[PDB]
């Protein structure tokens, strides 16, 4: 078996699981892990590429009583890619060290403090919270403990499956897998809702239209409901801030992806002469990317002049003081497409 | 092998080679615990990695004096230097104990080698590096020499005799493995017994076959060192890597281009992962950082010197002036003993003006026309007086304008 | 003769007796990377009190494999032409001892594929 001595065929009868892995660049999550976990103790972070790698490093059979094990299984069965495991106490110290992380996933832990520090404008991070573990209060005060952060979202309720025990799967683990699947399939600008949840996962509690009507404005909660024909779907794509900007997860996450891609596109211009020939080279790099994004359907507008604009130059974006200080300032304005959320049927005879 | 018959010979080995590069404006000198194959303290010119292995014993163990042993990173640091685009270099091996006589002679030994432009100390020991850096007098640095230094701390900058002529980098870099040498390639000296003189033992191999007792004494220190370096990882000072990057940047883009935003090669990992907030603190203090970016890799992310002012803040500005005053000085060495008269001063002005025009053509200087980029002045009542001329003096004033790099790029995003 | 640079490879003969289960049936061979050993000796229809040495048949396999699939392809997992059969049977447990260090190459018969170089 594992000991290979003679050339030929070896037979063994195992029961180890086997799953599949996707590849999405805009969804690289980091999972908060309890400090008592033996695998994470003594290390800053652990990178997991697939279920095969995690099982090999664990060197143990799949335990449904381990919150980390079920969260990773739910995440990987939903199409998630490679992720990072970081202890909850080390989030504010290790997340800035990691450059490719885009999602901050609360895998059943409490990451309220880390989100309020890390998820800020310009940091290019989005957070996924966990909804209340109990029933929903009909007074509309089941979301009082969440901060109105436009860089985070909450999902309710927790999920169970065939391989479940006294502990229930946190919804954030499965949702993060949905993020990877939708981005690689239809793009980051498409709402990560109205999509099935893979596996045998089912919501622990039923949510009706009347219940959801209270938690769809202000600090909204995104629901995981079951419908008579379509199975179990993610129903809700609103962030924690109710504003004409950043109301919807697609708009906030599209700008996060565009900022990261643009930053990588023109990063060649650092430590170059701060003159007009450099500015023209940077403008070409930004315009080339924005046109490509518009062609894919990620921007709203019939022609590129209606979808984006780029400005850079002297007395347009920067002054003499900015140039003498080594600063180069660029202005980018892009229009995002907002989905249809309410459908009204009018019947008459 | 030793060839006897004409024809083709076949050998199986593992010796590694690197492509040899060339340059003039970046020739570094390495001060460290090297092990020359010849006993005869003096600076030795090395043209390539092959030449180094022919003149020096590569390895991670310093020569053994009888016993004590030392761990050295000089050989691997040189390998990283050649892998990153390094050209010919000079090597100054430090043998036996670090005496004050050696430290005082360092500025004179370097000046004797006329081609030196860079000074590098490729040693992991922090105390050893501090002693070497303090031995570089302000007269040596102000004479057109640049020191690349390894900062040992993230929070406090290094202190040298001349701030504007020094650049520090942090942190060190890890490598996959060290260069291991056979027993015959490890220098051994000082052994003596009743039947043998002190000069009859030269390497570890001869020591083993003459006295296994002290040979076992030496190997347990070697094995202890090999265990210690394996625990911490094969850490190499980063100054040697930066020396190669300086050579590659000058040959490709020119001295006026910052040596930053270049990808490192041959390394495995950095000794410490840095964030943007930490790098913000170092950059203000003058410590350039080696950063890791997922879409790029390991890159140099700093171009500042230890002096923070509007004149000598950036490495490319400082190095360009060093190159210009070096080339101008070379041009005026054909005028030293000419008669001190007006026709001599006219020839001096023409020589400098011709050189400066060529510099402006390549884009080294700023401005839309030569009058905005440089000026040369020399005269009987403009720069020098009658007393200066009677004393054999000749005074010429040169001014240049350089282009500063862009360090911060700000993106402003709008919803509509 | 078999030294680096000489461009020669040697084909030996395995023991003529049964294989010792202690793993010491290859103690008389030098650890030369330019040589190989094959076991056991072969017999055919046209055979008598003497048995064909395995090296003679193996060298023929070398010529056929090289001309067919190149010198970089393993000269194993190929049938031995003619009616040649191994004189002694080798199992997976017997070969497990002599497949590391100074390894012996075996010629085994399999239920469907006939006699193969293993």
């Amino acid at each position: 078996t594992t000991i290979t001595t003679y050339p030929g065929v070896y037979i063994e009868e195992d029961a180890s699981l086997s799953l599949s892995v996707s590849s999405s660049a805009t969804a690289v999550p980091v999972f908060a892990v309890a400090g008592d976990n033996p695998l994470i103790s003594g290390k800053p972070y652990i990178r997991i590429s697939n279920w095969l790698e995690y099982l090999t490093l664990k060197n143990e059979q799949f335990d449904p009583a381990n919150t980390l094990d079920i969260s990773l299984r739910a995440y990987f069965i939903n199409g998630g890619g490679y992720c990072y495991l970081v202890q909850t106490t080390d989030l504010e110290k290790q997340v800035p060290k990691l450059d490719d992380v885009t999602l901050l996933v609360a895998a059943g832990e409490n990451i309220t403090t880390a989100v309020s520090t890390l998820c800020k404008p310009g940091k290019g991070l989005f957070a996924i919270f966990d909804g209340p573990t109990t029933e929903l209060k009909s007074d509309g005060t089941s979301n009082s403990d969440y901060d109105p952060n436009p860089f985070a979202a909450v999902y309710y309720p927790w999920l169970t499956a065939d391989w479940t025990t006294t502990i229930d799967i946190p919804p954030s683990a499965a949702i993060a897998g949905v993020y990877c699947s939708v981005d690689s399939t239809r793009g980051v600008w498409k709402a990560p809702a109205n999509v099935p949840i893979q596996g045998g996962l089912q919501p622990k509690y039923p949510v009706t239209d009347d219940l959801q009507a209270q938690y769809n404005q202000g600090k909204a909660l995104n629901m995981i409901r079951t419908f008579p024909k379509s199975g179990t779907l993610v129903w809700g794509a609103r962030t924690l801030e109710d504003n004409d900007n950043w109301r919807y997860i697609p708009v906030r996450r599209l700008f996060n992806s565009a900022e990261r891609d643009i930053k990588n596109a023109m990063s060649f211009a650092v430590f170059e002469p701060n003159s007009q020939p450099t500015w023209e080279r940077v403008r070409s790099a930004v315009n080339n990317y924005l046109y490509s994004l518009w062609q894919q359907g990620g921007l709203a507008g019939n022609k590129p002049d209606d979808a984006y604009f780029v400005q850079i130059g002297k007395d347009i974006t920067m002054t003499d003081d900015d140039i003498k200080q080594g600063k180069m300032i660029i202005k980018i304005g892009m229009a995002a497409v907002r989905p249809a959320e309410f459908i009204i049927l009018q019947f008459t005879q | 092998t030793i060839p006897t018959y004409p024809g083709v010979y076949i050998e199986e080995d593992a010796s590694l080679n690197l492509s040899v590069n060339q340059g003039n404006t970046a020739i570094p000198v390495f001060i460290g615990l090297f092990s020359p194959k010849n006993t005869n303290s003096q600076v030795t010119r090395v043209n390539s990695w092959l030449d180094f292995t022919n003149l020096f014993n590569a390895g991670c163990i310093a020569p053994i004096t009888i016993v004590i042993v030392n761990y050295t990173t000089s050989s691997d640091a040189l390998k990283l230097y050649f892998q990153n685009g390094g050209g010919p270099c000079y090597i100054l091996p430090q043998l036996d104990r670090l005496t004050q006589g050696f430290l005082d002679s360092i500025p004179e030994l370097i000046k004797q080698a006329l081609e030196i432009t860079l000074i590098v100390c490729p040693e992991w020991d922090s105390g050893y590096q501090s002693k070497i850096y303090n031995s570089l007098t302000s007269s040596l640095l102000n004479a057109g020499y640049f020191l690349i230094a390894d900062n040992q701390d993230k929070n406090t900058a290094l202190i040298t005799e001349v701030a504007s002529q020094t650049a520090t980098y942090y942190p060190a870099v890890k490598v996959s493995q060290l260069i291991q040498a056979e027993d015959s390639q490890i220098a051994v000296s000082g052994y003596e017994d009743a039947k043998t003189k002190s000069d009859e033992v030269k390497n570890l191999a001869q020591l083993k076959e003459k006295n296994p007792t002290v040979y076992q004494q030496a190997v347990q220190k070697i094995q202890a060192i090999q265990d210690e370096i394996a625990a911490n990882g094969n850490i190499i000072p980063v100054s040697a890597v930066m020396a190669g990057i300086y050579c590659a940047t000058d040959a490709s883009r020119g001295v006026w281009k910052a040596p930053a935003n270049i990808v490192l090669s041959g390394i495995s990992d950095v000794a410490e992962r840095l964030t943007d907030d930490e790098q913000g603190e170092m950059n203000s203090k003058g410590i350039n950082a080696i950063r890791y970016f997922s879409h790029k890799g390991f890159v140099v992310w700093g171009a500042r010197t230890l002096q923070n002012d509007d004149n000598w803040r950036y490495i490319p500005v400082r190095r360009l002036f060093n190159a210009a005053e070096r080339d101008i000085k070379q041009a005026m060495q054909s005028v030293v003993f000419e008669p001190n008269s007006q026709p001599t001063w006219e020839r001096v002005k023409s020589a400098i003006d011709n050189y400066l025009y060529s510099l402006w053509q390549q884009g080294a200087l700023a401005g839309n026309k030569p009058q905005e980029a440089y000026f040369v002045q020399i005269g009987k009542d403009v720069t020098m007086s009658d007393d200066d001329i009677k004393q054999g003096k000749m005074i010429v004033k040169v001014g240049m304008a350089a282009v500063r790099p862009a360090e911060f790029i700000i993106l402003q995003f709008s919803q509509q």
